[PDB]
């Protein structure tokens, strides 16, 4: 029986994380680290949607343009002022 | 003063000797994998290559 993909919902709007910058908490808990325009890292607890490619869809909790703080997680703990790279 | 310069002097384990060699440590974040941890190598690399 062939491998058949069958097409399906195609989601309109989906919030899709570099599953590098996934990190859960509490338990089993999506916290983006996105900070905002103050720069300082403020990790922002969502519940990442099901896995995708590399990526998390999340369905809540972040919203467009937000800047994922994906990386540099030694250099951020939160509130710390940071210096984006996107 | 003899007494007075013993106990003002720090104490160490042994002298530090330059061996011409060392090693440099590599740890990244959690759930990160190897991708990520092998560019930072060329990174470590080719800081120490350049």
């Amino acid at each position: 029986f062939v491998r058949a993909r069958l097409e399906e919902g195609l989601n309109p709007n989906a919030i899709l994380v570099p599953q590098q910058g996934v990190t859960r908490t509490p338990r089993g808990d999506a916290t983006v680290l996105v900070v905002g325009a103050d720069d300082k890292v403020e990790t922002r607890p969502i519940v990442a949607s099901q896995a995708i490619g590399d990526k998390w869809l999340v369905t809540e909790g972040l919203k467009a343009g937000d800047r994922v703080v994906i990386s540099g997680l030694q250099k951020v703990r939160p509130g710390v002022q940071v210096k984006a790279q996107e | 003063g003899m007494a007075y310069l013993f106990v003002r002097l720090p104490s160490s384990f042994l002298p530090d000797e330059d061996q011409g060699v060392f090693m440099t440590m590599v740890q990244l974040p959690a759930g990160a994998t190897q991708e990520r941890t092998q560019k930072v190598l060329n990174e470590v690399t080719h800081y120490y290559l350049t």
